[PDB]
């Protein structure tokens, strides 16, 4: 099959945590077809020559099967609305790949004002314009929930993407969830793996419940894919 | 007589625009390399933050080198309320950034791969640069918390300590990169020499020179008494570039006695290891070299360090509203620095970022004046641009 | 209703270090397990339930045997011993870790190796998951009310607990031993254990408990191979007494009950909340 | 028409609100009838004897027109759950009376173990109990939209009370409702009127956007509610 | 031979309980007062949280005395970190807080009014408590921010400095709520006294007689030196109840001494005005006078007020994560208590509140004994319980 | 659609104090009903904007005459008015205040008003509401680029900025005048005024501003009830010079010219939104 990653407003660190592949990236690499990657490859490329000026364009190619997109849109940016467009419509299976493209992440921060762009000030995840179909949390996620995704994609696995591709939906993350859903709701039976999961250390167990450092959370989401009282499917019984 | 437009630039981080006034036979005679990048801004949303929040978002410039900014941004906060981190995290925080830039050296020799490793070869040389990162991504893995920003970094030292054990491991592992450090050096400064890409074109001998000079604070980690950042003054897209350009150009121009200046593996190799060399072929070597550089200085701080020596500070973080606080770190793409000011409660009033490439566009700019347009993406490459970070 | 899920062998089995007999709860089979790795390089840490003098939990990562022997004994409280499963792995370095939980933090460690967004390089590491059984768990100022005020005895002078045999039982230092009908402890237990249907810690490598085995001896599940490897290598190096769990009383029967009457139970509750609209897990 | 001040997991401070229409809560308390109020009015008493105890009760009585619901409901105790479907029960009318009946509050922190009722950590609005026909967001709303939300109701009035309606569905509120619905969006133009209304002060204005200080929020709602990118029926535009 | 429950009891604010056993002509023999409110736990949820969120979140404890958890709050605070606050802000809080008494007290006489006021008074006499209430809440909203749970309070003083046009019009409001205080105390004072209901029943001589001591350490504000804290021992229900009532009960049982102690109006007018009075109308009586006390030294502080002093001590909030801070204030109520130990990061790590209502309720239970249940309710509400408050 | 909403009167006016003219932007209307109401009691506090020696501003509530006239003039960068006005009325004690803001921060005072959910003890205490016309607005930064880049002016030599003609004009202390064709300023303006549908501020009790009218004179929309007293007081004091807009030209040819073009620019916009899935108000 054929896969993209979409860098939008994002840092490449979710690439790069595929990258921690190591050298298991030659695996996944050779068993499908990177047909476009500005980090990595030089697709699609496209002269244009009018008598005035020879443009030089890498384009997004069509028929992408898998596309990992990855970072937030910016709204004021044309550019970045016309990628996301781009991507849903040339890529079947769209995944909303980190935090930035899934939920906001960081970006739900921003609030522009900073030079050369002041103008650049609202970034929302790609679910907000485009429909999503499949969304890993985290900031970034671990590579080995990156390669299980890719190893269920390939393999038509829908029962193991069904958690990811209910996420999907899901356009809003905050430490909040845990208390929203979990603690609130007479879930909470203090496990402290929540607490485990989180990339910014924001989440604290004190006598047997989370406290969230709300000033600390970048809402990415982990914590609340992982809390075992809000989603737990029949295969994670599963053992030998 | 003619304008060549490449868009967008490719196997560097994140999105640019190459905009070449040429001659009728190809040769650049105005060159303009600039990020088209959004803005996320973060120097002004980090205002009204609470300090430890920024080592946290900062680290969010970039994926590939997120430890140089946590470094730089705690270093400034630091200078801002007088905090002075203990000795053994001051040592495992340089620890982390060196195993930071211990996977962006071989990262890059992977993404320049293409122009100048033949296919054939093109296997082992990517098994060989994953095995040298994973070991690089393990030591700040360990000592950060997080290979991919680590929240260990943290306004006072590093949080965490490491046991005898994992120290022994970090040395057995740096003995064994060193190793693999060897093998790639040998292999790539032969090809780097030769100045001839994997298709057989030769590449002109003058190709990526320019007149200006170097910022390097330390070789390894960062020294805020080597800058007078006073000297250093941001200038706009519309000071460097055309009018039509200028208005694309999403960072700043940053200048030292108001003059470009260059930044990275050679800005370093120049001051400290007499690395005389002009060109893009050069920053590709010294990029090379620092890689021996770095693994020897990490093995020396692991020496040095006392696994049960305190690694934070018991200062609390307060500032004076004024002060404007200095941190700077030499990250994998060169001199890295963060400003920041804080008030009595911990919290930012003003915050403020000068990343490696923002040094190394405008210098990108002139660098590829002179050559055929063929050659510019090059040109670009030796300096292992960061436009997500040259942006932030 | 399955009562136990899946699983190898069922064994009654004990300590065979006097040590480990002498400061465990029941056959000693978490500590057992847990010294014979790191005395024999199978384990690197484990995560434990340290106590303060008054029986409040804490979670910490061990290294060392008298650190697991420091940690010996059940307290019946809540302690998230997976809370610190990343540190583990992190900056204590560990490769080959070793947990142990109730049920659900079983639950939690299985789900976290399969979805493991910010489990990054967690799963590889674990080397062996310890489940013991559990019925209730309660807040910890719960238990203080139960064992002070309505037993009598004195938390720090509390020195062993059991609940079975029809009510709970707080056993003193001093020497005495009281004893409260099970049909008052109700009320101070975490409420969000009715809806918890694991009691034998279905998901573990090896599950190990009281009930079912004589006073001493621990019921103990072998269920998957790399607890079947561990709980055999034990055996072969005499760290364990073994006995089948046909040949010990009360037996395999009592441990099927108790299960099947916490499923029967909590999953009326379950629907309960599925009936007015509370959320429950899926 | 009858009214009724159910008080459940509260602090009586949006009681107090009403009563801080000062001496006009004697007209409105002539315009109604208060059939219930255990701060206010000994109602419903009913005493049942037996031969060893007297059970004089004060019981939610029936065919109350509007509720009055104040303060969340606490999972683990029974006469709370006992009283808001009660409430449910008997009243015609259910308003989901400040930020803890409507979306917590600050109740959302609550996570137990605090004596003597330690297995009390469970707290949510009524809104995810049963059904809430209006609700009043703030941390007390103040008197005049409560003056306003009542005289809407006895006059009718569907029009205004249908943002209100509108919050009934709604049992989430956060700062960052701001973000994610306002400054992420490309809405936000830098009026400040949603920090005027934060009783924590939480809000502060920065460069002409908010900037939300998470670890002061009290999950109140009333910035959310005040905010003209978020709703602004016409209504608002009749002046005189 | 009979068991009497009223539940709940009404005209306070709250969910209780009076279980009260009786003889065949009715007297209590045992009594038993008892919150059954939910307990939301602020104590536990601070843990974890920072500093300046106790003020907040404490706030929350009640609405008719939000200002009493507020100050006793940052009182405690302050001393765990010695932070001073500046004169003019210490007198702006003790300000709101006496704001906050001149609205309780009233709005308590409007509660207990439907027993001792005439019907045919009814509408003047609640004229009379809302104009009065107008101006306490009037001068909450001033100085604290707002009237219902004040954001001014702070630690380290009050927030926000009045103006001097502020400051006379709350002196000119003063003024009047004067007037409206002799006004409504010429009126219920006699009523009091006559210890007869408005439906002619005379109540008993004794009603609400107890044993107990009293606790008060200021008669407007609060003086943490006036009270050996190390004796305040917190107790379980079963010491109190039976053990089918002390299941139920959601409050702590504090004791000085070992004995239980009243708090309140009362028990302030007790140490400083002598006043000796026992039983339940003697509460009432001075609650009534207090309101005089209370208006008359809200002019005294305005008069000193500095509009223009400082009003928050720059002081860092800063603890060494050991010292147990102690914060007193006279609520309406009564001595009300919090306790917070802080660490140097300004984070609370141990947090505990006994508040008036928490003393009262456990006294409640003995003051009903003596005289017929039919009389029991009467004696709870001269308490004017909070119970939100006792429980948190 | 309607050009300026509900209104009584629509005229050309301006101050008859000069001392307000040398350092008002039109006409001084703002400033002169704010001296003028708290001149006569009818004000107690005006919100104002106090600007920077580089042209950033901050809100303020402003108690003295003096106070009024150091914030004359415009200021094309948002300055948040309204998030003073709880603060006006608490520490501050106004009863009467006086509040300036473009038609949007009119359109969050008015919903202020209608649900003061947060506004407790606020409504009844603004006396008067003043807009000003706005067609779009500029982050500093932006408008910092737009001054000093574009026209060649440091902020500092900045001394009145004004658009209109068909370009932006800046006026600099030192005497030169720039123009540059408005076409350039789009690229920085905030683009969320890009829903706005306001431009006369529609809402307000009075509504001032430069188009329609001429150099030194305003175009004056009398609204409300409020806005009609307060407005007939000042010119039977004579602080005011009243003009018919009939009389004077352009006229409200180009208020509704421009209004309208406003409106169908932005409603396409809004339109746009929908059409894509972004939210807009309703
Ligand atoms: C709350 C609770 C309820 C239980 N209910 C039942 C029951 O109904 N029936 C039954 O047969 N068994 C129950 N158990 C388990 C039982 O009490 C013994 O722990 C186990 O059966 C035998 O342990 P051991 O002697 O084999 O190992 P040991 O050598 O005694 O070591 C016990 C290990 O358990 C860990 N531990 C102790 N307390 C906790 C805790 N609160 N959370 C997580 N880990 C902990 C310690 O780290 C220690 O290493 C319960 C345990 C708990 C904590
Ligand atoms: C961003 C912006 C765009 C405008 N666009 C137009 C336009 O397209 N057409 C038009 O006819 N008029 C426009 N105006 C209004 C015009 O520039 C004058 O402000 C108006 O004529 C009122 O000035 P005055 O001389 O009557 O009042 P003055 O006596 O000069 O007082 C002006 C008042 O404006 C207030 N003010 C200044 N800057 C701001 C700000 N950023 N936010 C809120 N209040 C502020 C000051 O506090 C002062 O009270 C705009 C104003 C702004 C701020
Ligand atoms: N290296 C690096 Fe960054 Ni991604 C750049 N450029 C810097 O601090
Ligand atoms: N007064 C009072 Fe509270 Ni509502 C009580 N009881 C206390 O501090
Ligand atoms: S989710 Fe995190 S790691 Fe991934 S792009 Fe966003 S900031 Fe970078
Ligand atoms: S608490 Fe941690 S894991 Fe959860 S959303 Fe926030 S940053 Fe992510
Ligand atoms: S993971 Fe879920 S159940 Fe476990 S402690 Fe966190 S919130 Fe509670
Ligand atoms: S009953 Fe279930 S949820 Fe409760 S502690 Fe035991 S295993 Fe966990
Ligand atoms: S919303 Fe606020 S004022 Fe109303 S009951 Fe809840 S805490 Fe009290
Ligand atoms: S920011 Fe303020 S107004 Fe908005 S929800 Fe939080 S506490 Fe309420
Ligand atoms: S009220 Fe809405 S538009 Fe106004 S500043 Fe706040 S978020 Fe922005
Ligand atoms: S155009 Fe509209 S939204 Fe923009 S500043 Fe003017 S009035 Fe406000
Ligand atoms: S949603 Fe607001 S901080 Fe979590
Ligand atoms: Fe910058
Ligand atoms: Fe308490």
């Amino acid at each position: 099959v054929k896969i993209a990653h979409i860098h939008l407003c994002g840092c490449t660190g979710c690439l790069i945590s595929l990258a921690d592949t190591y050298e298991q990236l030659l695996d996944i690499l050779n068993s499908v077809e990177l047909v476009y990657a500005l980090t990595l490859v030089d697709e699609k490329t496209e002269i244009r020559e009018t008598d005035d000026k020879i443009l030089i364009e890498r384009e997004i190619p069509d028929d992408i099967d898998i596309a990992l997109v990855e970072g937030s849109v910016c709204l004021e940016d044309e550019h970045s609305m016309k990628d996301v467009f781009d991507a849903r419509r040339k890529s079947k299976i769209v995944v909303a790949l980190g935090a930035c493209a899934a939920t906001g992440g960081i970006t739900r921060f921003c609030r522009g004002g900073q030079m050369s762009k002041p103008v650049h000030s609202s970034f929302v995840p790609i679910g907000d314009l485009i429909k999503v179909d499949l969304a890993l949390p985290g900031c970034p996620p671990s590579p080995e929930a990156l390669v299980n995704l890719i190893t269920a994609a390939l393999n038509g696995d829908t029962e193991y993407l069904e958690i990811y591709a209910e996420l999907a939906k899901k356009t809003e993350a905050c430490g909040c969830d845990l208390l929203v859903n979990v603690i609130n709701k007479s879930l909470c039976m203090g496990c402290g793996s929540c607490a485990a999961s989180c990339p910014t250390r924001a989440i604290e167990m004190i006598d047997g419940k989370p406290n969230v450092l709300k000033e600390l959370c970048i809402k990415c989401g982990a914590c609340s894919l992982q809390c075992p009282r809000i989603r737990f499917p029949k295969l994670i019984e599963e053992i030998e | 007589g003619k304008i060549v437009e490449i868009h967008p630039t490719t196997r560097h981080e994140g999105h640019t625009k190459l905009v070449l006034k040429v001659d009728d036979e190809g040769i650049v005679e105005k060159g303009a390399y600039l990020s088209v990048t959004p803005v996320r801004g973060f120097e002004k949303f980090l205002v009204g933050k609470p300090a430890e929040f920024a080592p946290i978002a900062v680290s969010r410039f970039c994926g590939i080198c997120p430890v140089a900014h946590a470094t730089s941004a705690v270093e400034a906060i630091e200078d801002a309320c007088d905090i002075t981190p203990p000795k053994d995290g001051l040592l495992l925080r340089e620890l982390c950034g060196i195993g930071n830039k211990m996977h962006s050296h071989p990262l890059h020799q992977f993404l320049i791969s293409p122009d100048y490793v033949p296919k054939d070869d093109s296997n082992e040389f990517i098994k060989r640069v994953q095995a040298m990162r994973r070991i690089g991504q393990y030591i700040v893995d360990a000592v950060g918390g997080e290979a991919i920003h680590s929240p260990n970094i943290k306004v006072g030292g590093m949080a965490k300590q490491i046991t005898e054990s994992t120290k022994a491991k970090m040395y057995y592992k740096c003995k064994e990169y060193e190793k693999l450090a060897k093998e790639q050096l040998e292999y790539l400064i032969p090809i780097f020499e030769s100045r001839t890409l994997n298709d057989g074109t030769e590449l002109p001998e003058k190709l990526g020179y320019h007149d200006f000079g170097y910022i390097a604070t330390h070789p390894t980690y960062g020294d805020r008494t080597k800058i007078d950042q006073d000297k250093v003054v941001e200038y706009t897209p519309f000071d460097v570039y055309d009018k039509d350009v200028a208005i694309q150009s999403s960072t700043t121009v940053p200048t030292y006695n108001g003059r470009l200046m260059e930044v990275g593996p050679r800005a370093r190799f120049s001051k400290f290891f007499d690395f005389k060399e002009k060109g893009a072929m050069a920053l590709h070597i010294a990029r090379a070299y620092e890689i021996s550089v770095l693994v020897k200085r990490a093995m020396e701080i692991l020496d040095e360090l006392n696994v049960n020596g305190k690694t934070m500070s018991d200062e609390p973080i307060v500032g004076d509203g004024e002060k404007l606080g200095l941190g700077v770190h030499e990250a994998a793409r060169g001199h890295n620095t963060h400003q920041a000011v804080i008030d009595k409660d911990g919290n930012i009033v003003y915050y403020n970022a000068i990343v490696a490439t923002t040094w190394n566009i405008p210098v990108i700019s002139k660098a590829v004046e002179g050559t055929h347009y063929k050659f510019a993406e090059h040109i670009v490459r030796a300096y292992d641009p960061c436009i997500s970070c040259a942006t932030h | 209703m399955d009562p136990f899920g899946k699983y190898k062998t069922v064994v009654s089995a004990r300590a065979a270090d006097k040590t480990i007999l002498k400061k465990c709860q029941d056959g000693g089979i978490v500590s057992a397990a847990y010294i014979y790795g790191l005395e024999n390089g199978l384990l690197d840490g484990v995560i434990v339930a340290d106590k303060d003098d008054k029986l409040q939990t804490t979670p910490k990562v061990a290294t060392t045997v008298d650190e697991v022997l420091e940690a010996a004994g059940t307290k019946y409280t809540v302690c998230p011993t997976i809370s610190v499963i990343k540190s583990a792995v992190r900056e204590y370095g560990c490769e080959k870790l070793g947990v142990v939980g109730t049920p659900c933090q079983i639950i939690a460690t299985r789900k976290l190796m399969k979805y493991p967004i910010g489990f990054r390089h967690v799963p590889d590491k674990l080397a062996l998951i310890v489940g013991i059984f559990c019925m209730e768990n309660f807040p910890y100022n719960g238990m203080k009310t139960i064992i002070e005020e309505h037993c009598g005895i004195k938390m720090e002078d509390v020195a062993k607990t059991d609940i079975g045999k029809g009510k709970f039982w707080v056993y003193s230092k001093w020497g005495d031993v009281k004893s409260i009908k099970l049909k008052e402890t109700h009320p101070y237990e975490q409420q969000s254990c009715h809806v918890c249907m694991d009691y034998t810690a279905e998901l573990a490598d090896i599950s190990t408990g009281s009930v079912g085995s004589p006073d001493g001896w621990s019921t103990v599940f072998i269920r998957t191979a790399q607890g079947e490897e561990f709980f055999n290598k034990m055996v072969e190096a005499g760290a364990l007494e073994v006995k089948p769990i046909e040949e010990v009383k009360p037996g395999l029967g009592l441990v099927e009950k108790l299960s099947l009457t916490k499923k029967e139970k909590n999953a009326k509750e379950i629907e309960h909340r599925k009936e007015i609209g509370l959320p429950v897990p899926y």
